[PDB]
């Protein structure tokens, strides 16, 4: 068993094999009672055996060696890892894939080599002078080879390892794996995140570190505002409010969204909301339109689609023609009732140009794309809210694409010699979708005020609907500057540590106003936004007895005058879900309030938790590892009182331990006292506390 | 290298080149260096056919040439054609493969491009194949040999001599002609002789019937045996048949009918552990994870009434128990444990000998003492006896999956989601533990594991010394409170485990609140005291110590301490079934199927029967169910569910066949029903599996009307 | 309210929720003791499909020879092993005419295969048998001890280098009049046999109980080949994965996603063939004693019709393996245990003094086994084992014969089609008529075919039902929705080298087994989560902030405290686990390097770390991983 053969190398005084040298007799013989290594007269191998815990050792105290070059060495990991981190990530779809195996090269390299010039490269670049007799690829592959000598030049780890790390970035390793429209060698390092069995995932690998930062930070920055704003009710004042509030790290969002004339949609939505200036053009998703010629009329009613179900929709009749844009590749639409007369695309990447047409199909509105649905179109939004059927179809279609190809019927392609048909993965070919053509004649791709809705929907003068607060693209991905905000109400997007620091840091700054609104007794104090945004943290099913518990004690603590800085500050965020007392009428109780994300995630009622710390010998708060000084808020009698009677609802501290009246008691029988009764409690080892139930 | 190949072949060279070595399956980027030579080779096979052509009576200079590739193309369509033009030539196919094919002299070429002299190279090929093909071998040392005079004039051999004139130095002025292979390399081995004795034992190794080897040989080359199929069908026993029938709802009759019979006894206990009636001993802690022994004084020391009983009254004693030594060892079990020494040991002493069944194997003495002595003779294997189905086992099917006010998983943290993927993923976790970790199931196999890894630990450890090894876990309630749980002890025998099947005794003292006279047929393997009694919900509910003695291997004590994944079982199950409802939506189902939502109402599934009627539950409820005979089937598993399952995996198909309405059909009903029924013996889950699936399959004949 | 776990079926499909039904998380069961009784089992068993046959003395061991091909056809339900050779010479030349060219085609590229390859191949096998000390040893040990050996006796092919000559060896070494071998009596010694003891070691076989398989009460033995035959099973493997390879219904090799697609194609396609207004059924089916019944000899034809046109000496290299394994013997284990309770006495009988004693002495199960086994019982106590296949080794050449068998399509011009798909010893048929009365016609004479070629579907396991659902190879199809192909999910514990190359294998095998075995983002979750919880227990290195108290722990909390950026922490020394599905690719190291602070990255990354020391180009990457040569790259003692 190999997996066991350690788990008792362990209980070993010396596992490990030690080195020889200043290295070796660095780590002492004994470090507080935990041996490290050894003087072992071996018989003739002078080996010195090293512990376990001699790697802790190494952490803490070891000697702080030289990393130079370290990064240049693991140029492979680095570069995965940034690859990795530049990607950003589309949506998820869920439906049939059908993946094929073959080799596909698992892992990128430098340059591709055979093992053998591989290895003679290896042994140039290491050891030139032990190379032994001058070889060929030495000869061809000179520019590699003086680059890494550039590169790996005064490191000081060990030769292997540079050796090791060279073969791993120039030696290929292929291996038979499955593959469903993702062959790329940047894609397989995640093949195993790309696509499962019943489902695919978009992942787009980061290239280099593009220029355009700030267009990549304010699209993001704004589909959140968007993000945010639809859920909760009248999304224009908190959409405004948050847009005013937000800071690209310098500057305020608006100042950049007039500079840069950037953006797809969430831009155009967010400027519209705060009364900027944006381009004219409908949109429909990923797909622009722009009215040439031609009009149309509204009329709604019911249509039958191919699985079944009849529901109402406002088509449009008439002849129109559109100048169809879709990411980067241009073209031209012809649309009338039922039927789409002919398309005219440009050459471009094959996904780009397949949304494109996709979305042309779902627009027209053709009777073959309403029977080209099997599965059920019941998609719901971000806000939980049910689709329109127009946008319904698009996602529907977006997520299952070679049914309506199957569907729509092919035709014979034109003969023009510019003029060429495709098939379903985009291939040239005879047999092309009716109405849909390739060009080469690329066609040509101014500001204007537009107003909002409640729905944060534009609305032109005319009233027309220009963008759809559907349109947003759900291409998350990671902003490259650090944006910061200010609104509690957005709080969420980050962690929850950082949610937690956040509206502890807003308490502890107006906490003169919140004592002072408390001392009145009313409770409009506990409907803060930072309060309310704390609350997504908080699971839902203790949420209410959390409130209750945190209610009830704050309500103790100032009828008594017990009140204690730590306590108030810790145990306010929770009193904003409503209360829910028990049965008995009696708030519930707690020793720990456990947050989302369990393990660290949660705050001590009673000594003190990762999350929350308080050391009254300094008067120093201690919030998820930050430290802050609270001097002129803390009283010296809150520093005599400790947390004898703020831990518990309607007790109160009457002794000190009495092991006669028996151990600590637990919250099961604690609840279940009756009033006149003394208990014992412990806050924490070596500090209990005897206390006594008030009415 | 391969950029350098680039340079001297066009694209579809190297792509025929890259296909050719397809039909190898060598990674080719390993080697091009034959790759090199193929193509090459490949080269100079159209070169040859560039611009000779013939006309429609023979003309040498329309739509035909005088030549015709066969390398490159596909292997198989290369040899139907060369197949093809044999045959309408009428003249002898090479056994080797033909490179080209002339339409002049009607003979199939064959070309080699060695390195150095050509004429012995040209002598190997002879060797290789003789007469059948007429060789054309060039050497980039200016050397060629052809077998045929007219075969080609000197505008084509000097044309491929310029060909290569480049290869022969272009390769090395770039400093690559020193890493060039030849070309026999991979046609080294050609010659295969047989020996006298092999050749006798292939001609031992005849079909009956023929000589020998040389008669078999003949006859396959020759014969066509066309209609042989057909005559022995035809001659061959009407009796040899599948006996096709129909199924149908009537053949399906209850399974293993004997576990309906009265006289058998009731299937008994037989888990490791106890799983639903454990009693533990809870001592409340704010943290460190003190070590097993002085948690085990720590909470014997709170609840001092029970540990300083030393009066029992013997309830329940099992039929080769004994009560005094059991009772001996517990008290020497506490004893140790409440000491102040660190060691958990206990001397091997008379009762302790007796439990850990000391000195029992027998010894073994030379093969030629047994042979001479008639006493001793190969003992009849014990065969697994027969039992009938008990109430114990749906008690705590029952019991198990019900929710409870403690958590015993501490999984640990991983790091922050981003992508969708996690996201759903994550979300799914969310649900699935917080239905399955306020759960009795989990607890139990918590304690499984932790004893199983403490168990291992100190076998492999202390092989030779008697152990006393508390069963403890670790629990958290819903207020953030820490537990520790003390339910049993449990004494280690010797544990000289050579093999992986050895088997170490385990002595397992356990707290329990049942009284075993409740249920008689369930405790014949436990020796029941009554220790104490406690307070606990205004009664003073009986106390007792379940005591028996068990056994473990290797195997199931690594096992065990894998008990976790039980886990993965489930959640898997229950994934498989959020993706089904998301395929049938096309979004995210998982908030749907737990809790529901506007547009689709919360899933639920049909859990069991109350008054004889069937009942929905949640999908919670379900999730936490098939988590619970997860965990049965690992407390309960052995050879007998295995074959079980196997078994009757195939009734469930055709159940769900005739379900759809698919007409199944079965070929021999009886032997299927035998298989599943010979694994019914003793195993309590399989008995209470096959109760289930007696009691389903009903239902689902009601439902089928 | 009395609960009952299967009652979910009646809501839920039950290939949907097939999982429930697969007990993986119990024990598998384990043999114990001898494995003799199973051996002996299987020996009679192969010996009474084929007692009918030609019996006879071989000439050359003076084994006992039954020779079932050709022999009477069979006349009841039972497994027939009496394949006729004509039928089989008929599918294979049907084969080929569906096939143009594809047996000589796949007949060269083995054969050129075969030149490429060279001695070191071998080593790639398992288990075999080593004849020098007559035991199962690692593939590479046993090539080195044969190499030696040959050496010893003037047999030097292997010198050469490619495997012609190393094949060569091993055939011409039958033919020495005596051996000399490196044997271990522990110390090393030379020994000596004579050419018939090593003919009869040589063609010996190895013979032990199947350990953990899974859906199966009682056990079954397995058989493990000498290493003079691994050239010729290899070079006959490859010939026959080249030939299924172009084969459409055959369901080999490839496995995982390109299996459902296969599975469904087939289904498809078979609806799509079906005349209009009949009817499409498919049989599951499982072949009972499908290693025991097919015959060597009929693969000797087999590779001999495959043969047919290529150079005489290529066939002669195919067609030793044939021979050497229709002469096969079976080594029966260790022997047996008889035991007197009153004395409490156990004593070991090994298989050469089987019958040393009275048989009245063994219990009724082995008293008959051994009174069966005697006639082919040998006095060395090995048994001849002319019929059957008990070691497999032919899945490659034994699928391409069912192929064939599923090749026919059609008997007496009948109203009715037949497909499927064959995999070694699973396959489904697929079966087109006017009405299912003529689908079970075609059954019936597919059954009659194959009992023909000496395959027998088995009545018991196997079943029928209209096309649209079934199971092949633990694979269940149901309506296009294809479960999963279920695997015992294994223990994401410890890898068990050391700290880093530890965690770089746990992240590549969770990788692995969501990529090409069935898993989804969940279950990879909870499998991340389930193996850090085991490392870090196995480690003792849980969280810096975690109160659990340990030796190692003590000096990690210290760590915790001293450290100011715990974000940059491996989980080895305490620091918070940062794996997902997304980076479970990219090693922890590289992914933490840009948290971690200098005070604790460099102590980490030092060049001269006292722990690593010598490394080896096997030790970084010795399956692969990736790792940092960190201070987390120790080596055991």
């Amino acid at each position: 068993n190999p997996s066991l053969r350690m788990k008792w190398a362990m209980c070993s005084n010396f596992p490990l094999a030690l080195t020889k040298g200043d290295m070796a007799n660095r780590i002492p013989l004994e470090y507080k009672g935990i041996q490290l290594k050894t003087n072992a007269e071996d018989i003739g191998t002078k080996g010195q055996m090293c512990s376990i815990a001699a790697v802790t050792w190494w952490n803490t105290y070891g000697p702080i060696g030289d990393t130079e070059g370290f990064e240049r060495v693991y140029e492979s990991f680095f570069l995965r890892k940034m690859r990795l981190d530049n990607a950003t990530w589309g949506r998820i779809t869920f439906g049939p894939v059908e993946r094929v195996r073959k080799r596909v090269l698992l892992n990128p390299l430098t340059k591709e080599m055979p093992p053998d010039e591989a290895s003679n490269v290896i042994m140039e670049i290491l050891f030139p002078k032990e190379a032994g007799i001058p070889r060929e690829s030495t000869w061809i592959h000179r520019e590699l080879i003086k680059e890494k000598r550039e590169k790996l030049k005064g490191t000081m780890i060990t030769p292997i390892v540079l050796a090791y790390m060279l073969e791993r970035e120039l030696v290929a390793r292929r291996r038979f794996l499955p593959v469903a429209g993702a062959t790329s060698a940047e894609f397989i390092e995640m093949l195993h995140c790309l696509q499962g069995e019943n489902w695919r995932q978009i992942y787009h690998p980061g290239g280099n570190k593009l220029t355009e930062s700030r267009s990549q930070s304010m699209i993001v920055a704004c589909r959140k505002i968007i993000r945010r704003s639809i859920v909760a009710s009248n999304p224009l004042e908190l959409a405004v409010e948050i847009a005013n509030k937000t800071v690209i790290d310098t500057e305020p969002l608006k100042s950049c969204l007039a500079a840069i004339d950037g953006g797809d949609v969430a831009c155009d939505i967010i400027r519209a909301a705060l009364g900027l200036k944006i381009r004219q053009r409908q949109r429909f998703g990923r797909l622009e339109l722009k009215r040439i010629s031609g009009r149309g009329f509204k009329n709604d009613e019911e249509i039958l689609i191919g699985n079944g179900t009849i529901q109402k929709i406002g088509i449009w009749d008439g002849e129109e023609e559109f100048h169809v844009r879709c990411g980067e590749c241009r073209g031209i639409l012809k649309k009338s009732k039922m039927k789409l007369e002919k398309l005219l695309i440009n050459s471009a990447k094959k996904e780009d140009m397949r949304d494109l047409i996709i979305l042309c199909m779902v627009f027209s509105q053709d009777t073959r794309m309403f029977q080209g649905v099997r599965g059920e179109i019941n998609f719901l939004n971000r806000a939980g809210q049910l689709l329109s059927p127009m946008y319904q179809l698009q996602r529907y279609f977006l997520n299952r694409s070679n049914d309506l190809f199957d569907q729509w019927g092919y035709e014979e392609s034109p003969k023009a010699s510019e003029l060429h048909g495709i098939n379903e993965s985009m291939n040239a070919s005879d047999y092309t979708l009716k109405g849909v053509v390739v060009t080469r004649n690329v066609i040509d791709d101014e500001t204007e005020k537009v107003s909002i809705t409640k729905n944060l929907s534009l609305i032109k003068r005319t009233g027309e609907v220009i963008m759809g607060a559907n349109d947003v693209s759900e291409l998350e991905s990671q902003a490259q500057l650090m944006i910061t905000y200010d609104t509690p109400k957005m709080w969420e997007m980050g962690t929850t540590k950082e949610l937690v620091q956040n509206t502890y840091q807003w308490v502890l700054k107006n906490l003169v106003t919140l004592k002072a609104q408390f001392l009145l007794g009313k409770e409009d104090m506990f409907q803060w936004d930072a309060f309310e945004a704390f609350e997504s943290i908080i699971p839902q099913k203790m949420a209410g007895q959390y409130s209750g518990f945190a209610r009830a004690v704050l309500k103790q603590m100032r009828d008594q005058e017990v009140m204690k800085t730590d306590q108030f500050i810790k145990l306010l965020p929770f009193c904003f879900s409503p209360p829910k007392l028990r049965s008995n009428g009696e708030p519930y109780q707690f020793l720990k309030l456990v947050l989302k994300g369990g393990g660290e995630n949660f705050i001590e009622v009673r000594k003190g938790s990762p999350l929350f710390s308080y050391n009254p010998q300094t008067e120093v708060l201690t919030i998820c590892g930050r430290m802050m000084s609270l001097k002129g808020k803390i009283e010296d009698e809150e520093r005599n009182r400790s947390m004898g009677n703020a831990v518990l609802a309607g007790f109160l501290v009457s002794g000190k331990y009495d092991p006669d009246l028996g151990d600590f008691k637990t919250i099961e029988e604690l609840e279940k006292l009756k009033p006149g009764e003394k208990a014992n409690i412990l806050l924490y080892q070596g500090k209990p506390v005897k206390v006594v139930k008030r009415k | 290298m391969d950029t350098f190949i680039t340079r001297n072949f066009q694209t579809t060279i190297i792509q025929k080149a890259k296909n050719t070595m397809a039909e190898f399956s060598e990674d080719p980027e390993l080697q091009p260096a034959m790759l090199f030579n193929i193509c090459v080779h490949l080269e100079v096979c159209y070169v040859i056919s560039d611009m000779n052509f013939l006309d429609e009576e023979g003309k040498a200079y329309n739509l035909r040439p005088q030549y015709e590739v066969i390398e490159g193309m596909p292997r198989t369509i290369a040899w139907m054609v060369q197949r093809s033009l044999a045959q309408e030539h009428g003249i002898e196919t090479p056994k080797y493969l033909a490179d080209l094919f002339d339409y002049k002299t009607k003979r199939f070429i064959e070309v080699g491009i060695t390195k150095g002299l050509a004429d012995d190279y040209f002598w190997k090929k002879k060797e290789k194949l003789g007469n059948s093909m007429e060789l054309m071998i060039f050497s980039y040392n200016q050397d060629y040999s052809l077998s045929n005079e007219s075969s080609l004039d000197e505008e084509g051999k000097g044309r491929v001599l310029s060909r290569l004139t480049e290869l022969q130095a272009e390769l090395s002025l770039k400093n690559l002609w020193q890493v060039l292979i030849g070309e026999e390399d991979v046609e080294k081995g050609i010659d295969f002789k047989l020996g006298q004795t092999i050749s006798r034992l292939r001609d031992i190794s005849v079909p009956a019937g023929f000589s020998n080897f040389e008669g078999m040989r003949s006859y396959i080359d020759n014969i066509d045996p066309k209609g042989a199929i057909e005559r022995n069908l035809a001659r061959m026993s009407p009796l040899v048949s599948v006996t096709p029938k129909k199924l149908t709802w009537e053949d399906l009759r209850p399974i293993g009918p004997h576990i309906y019979n009265h006289e058998l006894p009731e299937v008994p206990y037989n888990a490791f552990l106890l799983m639903s009636d454990e009693l533990g001993l809870a001592n409340m802690t704010e943290g460190k994870s003190k070590k097993p022994k002085t948690l085990a004084k720590e909470c014997l020391e709170k609840y001092s009434t029970l540990r300083d009983q030393t009066d029992p009254i013997l309830i329940m004693k099992s039929e080769k128990a004994n009560e005094n030594f059991l009772w001996k060892l517990w008290r020497d079990c506490v004893n140790t444990i409440s000491n102040e020494e660190m060691s958990n040991e206990l001397q091997k002493t008379n009762y302790a000998k007796w439990a850990t069944g000391d000195g029992l194997t027998y010894q073994k003495i030379m093969k030629e003492v047994a042979i001479d002595d008639e006493t001793m003779c190969q003992e009849e294997p014990k065969i697994p006896n027969k039992c009938r189905v008990a109430a114990w086992v749906q008690t705590e099917m029952n019991l198990l999956s019900t929710l409870t006010s403690k958590r015993a998983l501490d999984l640990p943290e991983i790091g922050p989601d981003v992508a969708p993927v996690e996201h759903v993923g994550s979300e799914r976790r969310k649900y699935f533990v917080n239905e399955i970790n306020y759960c009795k199931a989990s607890t139990v196999m918590m304690k499984y594991v932790l004893f199983h890894t403490s168990l291992l630990n100190e076998s492999n450890a202390s092989m030779g010394k008697y152990k006393v090894i508390p069963i403890t876990n670790r629990v958290v309630n819903e207020k953030g409170e820490s537990f520790d749980m003390l339910y049993g002890l449990a004494v280690k025998g010797q544990s000289h485990l050579r093999g992986d099947t050895d088997v170490v005794t385990v002595v397992t003292f356990e707290f329990s609140s049942t009284d075993p006279r409740v249920d008689s047929g369930k405790w014949p393997k436990y020796t029941v005291f009554r220790i104490g009694s406690l307070f606990v919900s205004g009664r003073e509910k009986s106390v007792y110590l379940y005591c028996r003695v068990n056994g473990t291997n290797k195997i199931q004590m690594k096992w065990g301490m894998e008990a976790r994944r039980c886990l993965l079982q489930s959640m898997q199950q229950m994934e498989a079934i959020v993706e089904q409802e998301s395929s049938i939506q096309g979004y995210d189902m998982t908030k749907a199927c737990f809790k529901g939502d506007r547009v689709n109402s919360p899933k639920t599934f049909s859990i069991g029967t109350q008054e004889g009627k069937l009942v929905k539950g949640s999908f919670g409820k379900a999730l936490r169910v098939i988590f619970t005979k997860c965990l049965m089937h690992y407390v309960f598993g052995n050879a007998q569910l295995e074959g079980f399952s196997a078994e009757s995996r195939r009734l469930l198909l055709l159940i769900q066949a005739l379900k759809d309405r698919k007409g199944p059909w079965v070929f021999d009903l009886e032997g299927m029903y035998s298989g599943i029924e010979e694994c019914i013996s003793n195993n309590p889950w399989v008995i209470q599996s096959a109760y289930w699936f007696n009691e389903w399959l009903g239902f689902e004949k009601e439902g089928s009307k | 309210m009395n609960i009952n776990p299967y009652f979910l079926f009646i809501d839920v499909p039950i290939q949907a929720a097939i999982s429930t039904t697969f007990p993986y998380t119990g024990v598998p069961p384990y043999s114990h003791g001898t494995g003799t009784g199973y051996t002996i089992d299987t020996v009679i068993r192969t010996h009474e499909y084929s007692n009918k046959g030609k019996q006879y003395i071989s000439d050359v061991t003076g084994c006992t020879m039954v020779d079932p091909t050709n022999g009477p056809l069979p006349e009841d339900n039972e497994p027939s092993a009496y394949a006729q050779l004509d039928c089989v010479l008929e599918a294979l030349d049907r084969m080929d005419e569906e096939h143009p060219g594809l047996f000589q085609a796949a007949s060269q590229n083995a054969m050129e295969t075969l030149m490429v390859t060279t001695v070191d191949k071998l080593t790639q096998g398992r288990q075999t048998f080593d004849w020098t000390v007559c035991r199962n040893q690692p593939a590479a040990t046993a090539l080195n001890t044969t190499i030696t050996s040959f050496r010893l006796n003037d047999l030097n092919g292997a010198d050469k280098g490619g495997l012609i000559p190393f094949c060569q060896d091993i055939i011409d070494s039958l033919d020495r009049p005596e051996m000399t071998f490196f044997s271990v009596k522990p110390m090393k010694v030379k020994d000596k046999i004579t050419k018939v003891e090593y003919i009869k070691r040589a063609l010996s076989l190895n013979t032990m109980t199947k350990d953990a398989e899974r859906g199966k009460l009682k056990r079954r033995a397995i058989a493990t080949a000498g290493i003079q035959i691994r050239g010729f099973v290899l070079v006959v493997e490859n010939l026959a994965k080249n030939i299924c390879e172009n084969l459409e219904q055959s369901g080999l090799p490839v496995g995982g996603n390109e299996k459902k697609a296969k599975l469904s194609n087939a289904v498809a396609k078979m609806l799509s063939n079906c005349p209009p207004g009949g009817i499409s059924m498919t049989v599951t089916g499982d072949n009972t004693k499908w290693n025991e019944c097919l015959n060597p000899r009929i693969f000797l034809a087999m590779t001999e019709r495959i043969t047919r046109d290529s150079p005489i000496w290529f066939r002669d290299f195919c067609s030793i393996a044939p021979v050497l394994f229709s002469n096969k013997i079976a080594r029966l284990g260790k022997g047996f245990m008889i035991t007197s309770k009153t004395k409490r006495l156990k004593a070991q009988i090994p298989c050469p003094d089987l019958f040393s004693i009275p048989l009245e002495r063994y219990n009724e199960e082995t008293r008959a086994k051994l009174k069966k086994l005697k006639p082919f019982f040998n006095e060395e106590g090995t048994a001849s084992l002319s019929p059957g296949m008990m070691m497999g080794m032919f899945n490659m050449l034994s699928t391409v014969l069912g192929v064939a068998a599923l090749g026919i399509k059609n008997i007496g011009n009948k109203e009715y089609l037949w497909d499927g798909l064959q995999s070694s010893d699973d396959f489904a048929l697929f079966v087109n008529a006017k009405d299912e009365e003529t689908c079970m016609e075609g059954i019936n004479d597919f059954y009659r075919t194959c009992k023909l070629l000496g395959i027998n579907m088995s009545k018991k396991k196997s079943y029928c039902n209209e096309t649209g659902m079934f199971e092949f190879t633990s694979m269940f199809y149901r309506d296009g929705f294809v479960s999963n192909f279920a695997m015992e999910l294994p223990s994401f514990g410890v890898a068990g080298v050391n700290e880093s190359a530890d965690m770089a294998i746990g992240m590549t095998i969770i990788k692995n087994n969501m990529i090409n075995n069935g898993m989804g983002p969940a279950t990879a979750q909870t499998a991340i989560q389930l193996f850090i919880a085991d490392y870090r227990y196995t480690y003792k290195c849980h969280r810096g902030d975690s109160k659990v108290e340990g030796k190692r722990m003590k000096i990690i909390k210290e760590l915790w405290e001293n450290t100011k950026g715990r974000d940059g922490l491996l989980v080895a020394d305490g620091g918070p686990n940062i794996y997902n599905l997304r980076n479970l690719h990219i090693p922890e190291i590289v992914l933490k390097y840009n948290l971690m602070d200098p005070e604790y990255k460099g102590r980490l990354l030092h060049p001269q770390n006292p722990f690593v020391g010598h490394l080896s180009i096997e030790g970084i990457k010795e399956m692969d991983y990736d790792a940092v040569s960190g201070t987390h790259s120790w080596r055991t003692k």
